[PDB]
RNA sequence: AAAA
RNA sequence: GCAAACCGCCUCUGCCCGC
RNA sequence: GUGGAAAGGCGGGCAGAGGCGGUUUGC
């Protein structure tokens, strides 16, 4: 067919590009990938290969000139075996042709691929894999031809096992090309899978708007408009998975986050599935926000007017104005997806749809045309979980304890929470299935779990790239997640209070809520949309795969020492809540959870050049908060790092004058200069403190008293011989050696005396002990 | 227009920012008590005709409150062309999640000129605990409870816009009733206790055919720029079933709103209030 | 160098730690500003940290010898003074007249900057510019036990 | 139905340190102002306070008000912590979650209880309203001064716990209202019925006197509490004042008169004047 | 189950400090007596606190019931679940011994409900706590400030408290060690109020004498100090016991019986004729 | 809500 | 003829249990 | 015709244990 045609030739054009940074052939990589695809089509492979090499042998208009050689070749090969037409099959060729151009608009090296972060710093090659290695940007700008021989090797043992579709070859080439470059040059920052993925997603949406070999011929696909760009977003998600009360479990939350996201998967794919499209048009898919590549054609138009007016009907009916997904989508041309001249052409089509996404955000639900709409409907209650209100009789007893009266949808998230630490992953069936916990708009899922067989025409499959027990008839779809959790006794989840309890010193739950700061500004900066792949696929593996390991104690010669209570454990007692796009959500014990933030952004500051900043709010809690209050006051608090500035944390709640002058939250490298002076002198490690201190806990409380002297007065000086007086009394003059004396650089340049900033370090270390 | 101002000088803390359709039930409840039935039917129809109230908004010291206006987002990238654009983007985004503007930005902000937010809250919500004490062994059982705590000189004010013999016959005589008497929440423990001033509002609006509302909408037709409130109240003792409003700041064409009537098994009808209040506004293309 | 680490305002309280815990270094700088002190005869002048500041330096000078605060507390609790201010006269009076030995020297330095400003506490309210005296004086006794002293 | 609101005004004296904790620099901290960061009286810690002593006299006559007050015949002295069952034949009745209340299950019930009545009922499917309002109390304008002045407001008392037989010392903190403070309370009753306004004027200074000798808030066994109210004025609030606000409300006047001499003495010859216009 | 009212007993009266008198206390303070007394931060004046005078109450009458647990448990039941020692040898809360919770280190009689609670002579008195029950206390013990002739001798100029000068004594090398003690002034008069709230009229004469026992106790011990130097030696000097019925409350009348001991000894009222006493207090219950 |  | 040397605190404990 | 009605942040807890204003010799 023309359709996996077109689309596997797209994807297999760049094919050969690794064999000759290899070099197993003579030169010329467009007659190696002939080579490379004619040899694979011998030994464990079908026919088609045989053919998918005039893909790779007939770009960059090289050896396709005065359109005799490619008649020729084709002519040699049998099109009726295929089934391809004669025609047909040349006319791919063409489409292929132009969506090379269209993906990159850009030698003789082995150079490597640079960091879309630091495009002076680039990555050495490694697997995707997320276990035991981080791809962290250097200077070390030079690849070894052995070790893409080996890649070679890898690679073509990995296509010979693998079906010849897109979404089988698509997690065979993620794993080998994500850390290659596309085209040799100095500060290339555009992974050639992404190259790849993005030729075959414009390739196969100009095959749907029906252009054909002579429109390419003629320059007619470009400069028009026959492209379609979607985009969707979710909104009220703060509201929807974090507004339930204290009769909401651990499990309960990583349920409604787990349930957020097959949503979303729920729309996306049937987006592809009822256009014609594979997996390779989305752009991008991150945070409850994605991106599709489309054609533009009236069939289409219509066909995407139904999956946004089912979604939000469903939307409303199950959840009552809590969640909405917005869709828009704006019509582009081949000349839109790049830098035409000196003016991003791509940038101005992507902020002509973002503005389309912000009236539809403030017409929240103008699509139902029963909205504003009275209807008087008898004996109406409400859950005491979520606090959705359903008209009662729909209310059954909850499993926990059968008194209580929950919304049936609450019931499938306490049973999916039991399932998630035996979850393989999910399969994509109708919505009248046996298996089927719960619903999208569209489908329903299917756990497919550690020993089963999945059904399901689509299966979801999480954190790996290798379909091991899959129906070779069904479309293999990976998505990742971020699902540390500390185990309990038991294989399941442990809860607030079981972490809570191992927290060291005060027993407190510790909750962190962090995002990266101004990530809208630096995906506004590229220029195609192979370039936005790849800055988003690398910010979102930060948080899909590498905060999974951060935990686990890894990366210590980049992480180094940070301000920490006792040494790191094995098994730390963390639970991530959510973790994806460019922010996180993750509850522990108190000690750990204070210790991680600065371990996330020590690695942060590492896995990006630098050039991108965390502000993180960070909360102690008791174990009886309930989590619409653990929710509301650590987002209060990462809104009070991001307001006062970017790049700080908010370590602590502490009272401050108010003035003006004055902030709650400390910058990431002031904080961790204050632990390096103020805490070895305090405290001697795992909730003890030093010699000559040890119960002397009317020297520190008494000088955090002093500390409220200056809140009430910050121009009265009598807390400066009062800590004088203090620490001379009992002999450690000098312990503090800067708090006695007024810092007069600090009066002219109008920032805080050394008094104010000791309250974050001192209320921490009496936490660690036992307060 | 020129309205009165009906300042609320609080004696405690308030349990929340009141809205209209709690202010007009406090109302029809202040009139039944110290005038009867038949002059809450007298008192919906006078609202249902002309005058309606809006909604409570904050005070602090002689700066009067009032909700940003909702047609602001789609041109905000239009009011502030002459910035530098990396402090362009972070007076943007602060300028989006404002939830209340002065009375001389809101006046700028309905004509689309450049405005700037308060920087200070004039209320706080905390979180007082109270506790359950057993009358025999004292063992303790601790509730949360939330409160809106206001400043030195801070509080709350509605508007009124009608005839003054409506005012000056219901609404001045319900405020004093009101005033002993709570609004909303637990006024036993005297929380929603006030002291009353009358004073006089005057606002600079635009003449135009879209106009934004500073109450409670419930639309008879689709707006044009809103924000979905959830809200279902209590009426003796009876559930109010949840209804679709519309917050204050949201853009209507020629759109009046409506009072509705509800069944609830009780004596009387329950009126749920749903009558706009509009003031002019200017929209870009969309 | 003594005069350079005693400066104006609030140089450094830790480094003239190091020095005072020598002899007559701070003898001279705080000796100036002991008569500066002399030329503090009117206290309620320093609303700055020149309290703070002289303070630091008059504990720098008697902290290189041995070195009424409660009955100066007592007439504190009386705010809430001209017939105990002559008592508080007579008992710093009574104890420079007592004083012999070694520690003469030390109580004479004590005894030349206090009397200069009880004069002005004599003829001045009593809520006022006493408060401003009382600071002083917890100052130069919170500082003398941080240099190593009693 | 409405008839008037009658409103007691008055000074609250904290003769011993007062105590009402927040538990959120000293240790146990009482609560206070969250903007200006001074302490105050709960509207509902004294509330709570005066319907706790209320229902433990109640509770010693319920053979003695049989008549006067019906459905306290539907009541046997006791708790219905034993026998774990709500509205039983016990007083305190009610379960709100491990602590047991008298409260009246119904309108018609709680209509002729002395403190349901006067304090408030929750009840299924009836809810009856309670009848006074109990405000914050506030410092006094002479105890804000006192505090813009310098002196402190509140302290931090030092206990201690020690063995009885070797006397190892385990000393806390507790931060007290410093004792002498003078408190503004204010308390609103709402004249439903014209009958029963005495009895439950009465009934509410009764509590008032069993507060004097008890204790409010704090620890009060080891002398946290001794409180003492200090009356200005009681005003009536006619109907016909918030039909017309022309300000002729009847207003009794007593600066100076303890809640015995009021409630002992009084009442009849105070509220001479206000049982006239009833 | 099943807490009620009958009244109030009143005992009000003065605390003489035949010696001196130290409660201890530890913030803006440069330069002072150290070891000072705890002192009334609004009027200046020191006073005993309701807590040193309630604990130490209680303290002096545990030990006199741990004496005895086998002349009072006939009386008093749930004393039979009590060995007499102490639980500190082996670090379990509620095992057969008498002192039975830990505060943080130390070990103190409480009882641990309130059906136990409701037959022991301590907690019935004092009050208990606990898992659950939390039997509270029947007196309340105030904060006990000067008499206002003493409030008036501070305005004439008299000294309230003194310094007294202390000397630990090496016994190798008689190398001295000194400290100051403030304390309050032997002599002074401090005004207290135990109130007793009578909740059964079955057992009140048996709180009432417990009450006057512990009273006793301490008047031949010491109160606050160290009182093993001779820092302790009170006296109580009654002024009026007051019965205040239930009916005064209500009523607001001079209903109260008042018991005439205005020159009388705490070993004479719990002395033969106590019955003589609290006659009338019985014709009211 | 800086794409949760 | 009358004093002058040092010693001016030492060392333990410092929030629990429940909701 | 009020997201309302009902609800004490408190039960129990000594700032306490040991300590001679004292010794030695001269200027
Ligand atoms: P209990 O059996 O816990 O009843 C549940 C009920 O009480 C609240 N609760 C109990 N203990 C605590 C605590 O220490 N802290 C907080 N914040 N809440 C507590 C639960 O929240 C629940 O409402
Ligand atoms: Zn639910
Ligand atoms: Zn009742
Ligand atoms: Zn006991």
């Amino acid at each position: 067919e023309i359709d996996e045609l077109t689309a596997l030739g797209g994807l297999l054009h760049d094919i050969g590009k690794p064999v000759q940074r290899a070099g197993l052939y003579s030169g010329d990589h467009s007659t190696q990938g002939a080579r490379f695809l004619r040899d694979l089509a011998e030994n464990t492979g079908r026919a088609e290969y045989e053919l998918l090499s005039l893909f790779s042998e007939f770009h960059h208009k090289g050896h396709m000139k005065n359109d005799e050689l490619m008649i020729r070749r084709i002519k040699e090969l049998s099109p009726e075996r295929f089934g391809l037409t004669m025609e047909d099959v040349l006319n791919a060729l063409w489409i292929v042709y132009e969506a090379d151009n269209l993906a990159s608009g850009e030698p003789q090296a082995s150079r490597p691929l640079y960091s879309v972060f630091n495009p002076g710093k680039a990555y050495p090659w490694a697997e995707l894999d997320f276990e035991k290695e981080l791809p962290v940007p250097g200077d070390v700008f030079s690849i070894r031809s052995q070790d893409y021989r080996e890649l070679v090797k890898r690679l073509w043992e990995e296509l010979s096992k693998a079906k010849l579709r897109s979404d089988r070859l698509l997690p065979v080439l993620e794993k080998y090309l994500t850390f290659v470059s596309s085209v040799t040059s100095e500060g290339n920052i555009i992974s050639l899978y992404d190259h790849m993925r993005m030729t075959s997603a414009i390739a196969l949406a100009m095959l749907r708007a029906g252009c054909t070999a002579e429109d390419v011929r003629s320059g007619r696909c470009r400069k028009e408009k026959r492209f379609l760009l979607i985009e969707g977003d979710f909104s009220g998600i703060q509201d929807f998975i974090y507004r339930v009360s204290g009769k909401g479990t651990l499990k309960y939350l990583r349920a409604r986050s787990a349930y957020l996201e097959l949503i979303g998967w729920d729309v996306v794919l049937e987006i592809l599935s009822r256009l014609g499209l594979t997996r390779a048009n989305v752009v991008f898919n991150a945070g409850g926000h994605f991106m599709i590549i489309a054609q533009n054609t009236p069939d289409a138009v219509k066909e995407l007017e139904e999956i946004r007016a089912k979604a939000v009907e469903w939307l409303y009916r199950e959840f009552e104005s809590d969640l909405y997904l917005a869709i828009e989508w704006e019509p582009v041309s081949g000349r839109e997806f790049g830098r035409e001249g000196g003016k991003n052409l791509f940038a101005e089509a992507r902020k002509r749809l973002k503005h389309k996404l912000t009236v539809r955000k403030l017409k929240r639900f103008g699509e139902i045309k029963g909205l504003f709409e009275h209807g008087h409907t008898e004996r109406l209650a409400e859950c005491p979980v979520c606090g959705r209100e359903l008209p009662e009789g729909k209310l059954e007893p909850s499993a926990s304890d059968p008194e209580t009266k929950v919304c049936p949808t609450c019931n499938r998230l306490v049973s999916l929470g039991g399932n998630l630490p035996k979850l393989l992953g999910f399969g994509r069936t109708a919505k009248n299935d046996a298996g089927v916990l719960v619903e999208g708009p569209f489908s329903g899922f299917v756990p497919y779990l550690q020993g089963g067989r999945p059904v399901g025409e689509q299966i979801l499959v999480k954190n790996t790239l290798n379909p091991g027990e899959i129906p070779e008839s069904a479309q293999f779809v990976p998505y990742f997640v971020a699902d540390y959790f500390k185990k309990d006794p038991k294989g399941g989840v442990a809860t607030f209070e079981e972490l809570s309890m191992a927290s060291t010193g005060t027993r407190r739950l510790g909750v962190m809520k962090g995002d990266v700061d101004r990530l809208g500004e630096f995906f506004s900066s590229m220029d195609s949309p192979s370039k936005l792949a790849t800055a988003s696929r690398f910010m979102d593996y930060f948080f899909k795969g590498y905060i999974g390991a951060i935990i686990e104690g890894k990366f210590g010669y980049i992480i180094g020492d940070v301000p920490s209570l006792r040494d790191w454990p094995e098994e730390p007692d963390i639970v991530v809540v959510y973790a994806g796009g460019d922010d996180f959500f993750i509850v522990g014990a108190w000690d750990q959870i204070f210790e991680l933030a600065f371990r996330v952004r020590r690695a942060f500051n590492a896995y990006t050049g630098g050039k991108l900043t965390l502000s993180v709010g960070l909360g102690y809690f008791d174990e009886r908060t309930p989590i619409y209050r653990m929710a509301d006051v650590v987002s209060e608090r990462l809104d009070t790092a991001k307001d006062e500035g970017r790049n700080r944390v908010f370590v602590v709640g502490r009272s401050r004058p108010l003035d003006g002058k004055h902030k709650l939250s400390y910058e990431w490298n002031h904080y961790e200069e204050l632990w390096r002076t103020y805490a070895p002198r305090i405290y001697a490690g795992n909730g003890r403190l030093k010699g000559k201190l040890e119960s002397k806990k009317g020297l520190l409380w008494k000088l955090l008293e002093i500390r409220e002297l200056y809140v009430r007065d910050p121009n009265d000086v009598r807390w400066a011989y009062l800590t004088a007086y203090l620490l001379g009394r009992h002999g450690l003059s000098d312990l503090f050696p800067e708090l006695v004396g007024i810092d007069t650089k600090a009066v002219e340049r109008k920032e805080p005396q050394p008094v104010y900033w000791v309250d974050g370090v001192l209320k921490i270390v009496l936490m660690a002990v036992r307060r | 227009p020129k309205f009165i101002a009906v300042k609320l000088i609080p004696k405690g803390p308030f349990r929340d920012i009141p809205r209209a359709d709690t202010l007009f039930g406090a109302i029809g409840n202040a009139i039944s008590a110290i005038h009867g039935q038949s002059a809450v039917e007298e008192l919906v129809d006078a609202f249902v005709g002309g005058a309606r109230i809006s909604s409570a908004f904050p005070y602090s010291g002689d700066t009067y409150y009032l909700p940003k206006p909702l047609s602001v987002e789609p041109a905000l990238e239009g009011i502030l062309t002459g910035l530098d654009e990396e402090e362009r983007y972070t007076t943007a985004k602060r300028l989006r999640k404002a939830k209340y503007l002065d009375l001389k930005n809101f006046e700028l902000a309905l004509r689309l000129r450049p405005f700037t937010i308060p920087e200070e809250i004039p209320y706080a919500r905390v979180d007082v605990p109270r506790v359950v004490l057993d009358r025999v062994t004292q063992d303790s059982s601790i509730y949360f409870w939330e409160e809106i705590r206001f400043r030195e000189k801070s509080g709350v004010y509605f508007l009124y816009s009608g005839p003054r013999e409506v005012f000056d016959g219901y609404i001045a005589p319900a405020m004093r009733f009101l005033g002993d008497t709570g609004i909303g929440g637990k006024s036993t423990w005297g929380a929603g206790l006030f002291e009353v001033e009358f004073h006089e509002m005057k606002i600079d609006a635009p003449g135009s055919e879209y106009s934004v509302t500073l109450s409670n909408a419930l639309p008879t037709k689709t707006p044009v720029l809103w924000r979905l409130l959830r809200k279902g109240g209590w009426s003796f003792g009876r559930r109010k079933p949840r209804m679709t409003f519309i917050a204050e700041g949201s853009i209507v064409k020629n759109d009046p709103g409506g009072m509705e009537r509800l069944e609830l098994g009780l004596s009387h009808e329950v009126y749920v209030y749903g009558l706009t209040f509009p003031l002019g506004v200017e929209l870009p293309e969309g | 160098v003594d005069a350079s680490r005693l400066f104006g305002e609030s140089p450094d309280v830790v480094g003239i730690k190091k020095m005072l815990e020598k002899g007559k270094q701070w003898e001279a700088i705080q000796p100036y500003f002991d008569n500066v002190v002399r030329e503090a005869k009117n206290f309620l002048e320093w609303s700055p940290n020149k309290r703070l500041a002289n303070a630091v330096t008059v504990a720098a000078y008697l902290t290189s010898q041995g070195l009424i605060l409660d009955m100066a507390r007592t007439t504190e609790l009386k705010v809430k003074i001209k017939d105990d201010l002559v008592k508080m006269r007579y008992l710093l009076a009574y104890t420079v007249g007592k004083a012999t030995g070694q520690s003469k020297y030390s109580l004479d330095a004590f005894h030349r900057i206090l009397d200069p400003m009880l004069e002005v506490l004599m003829g001045s309210p009593k809520k006022e510019n006493f408060e401003k005296f009382y600071d002083f004086l917890q100052a130069v006794v919170a500082y003398h036990k941080f240099f190593g002293g009693g | 139905r409405f008839y008037g609101k009658i409103v007691i005004k008055g000074k609250i004296k904290a003769v011993t340190g007062l105590h009402i904790g927040s538990q959120r620099g000293i240790a146990n901290p009482v609560i206070k102002d969250p903007h200006t960061g001074l302490p105050y009286i709960p509207g509902s810690s004294l509330k709570g306070r005066l319907r706790s002593l209320f229902e433990i006299l109640v509770n010693s006559r319920l053979g003695e008000w049989r008549e006067k007050y019906p459905s306290l015949a539907n009541y046997s002295p006791g708790s219905c912590r034993p026998d774990n069952q709500e509205n039983c034949g016990k007083f305190f009745n009610r379960k709100i979650n491990r602590g047991w209340i008298h409260v009246c299950p119904d309108y018609e019930t709680a209509l002729a209880c002395p403190v349901c009545r006067l304090f408030g009922a929750s009840g299924k499917e009836s809810n009856f309203p309670s009848r006074i309002i109990v405000r914050d109390a506030f410092l006094t304008k002479e105890w804000e001064e006192k505090w813009r002045a310098g002196e402190a407001i509140t302290e931090a008392k030092i206990e201690v716990g020690i063995d009885r037989v070797t006397s190892q010392a385990n000393p806390r903190t507790n931060e007290r209202v410093v004792a002498g403070a003078e408190f503004e309370f204010e308390i609103i009753y709402n004249v439903e019925n014209t009958t029963h306004w005495r009895d439950d004027i009465k009934n509410l200074l009764t509590a008032m006197a069993l507060l004097e000798d008890s204790y409010l808030g704090g620890s009060g066994s080891r002398g946290y509490g001794k409180v003492k109210f200090i009356f200005d004025s009681f005003e009536f609030r006619p109907l016909d004042y918030y039909r017309t606000g022309k300000d002729e409300d009847i207003v009794s006047i007593d600066a100076r008169e303890k809640s015995v001499s009021d409630i002992l003495s009084g009442f009849d010859s105070l509220f001479s004047e206000v049982e006239g216009k009833l």
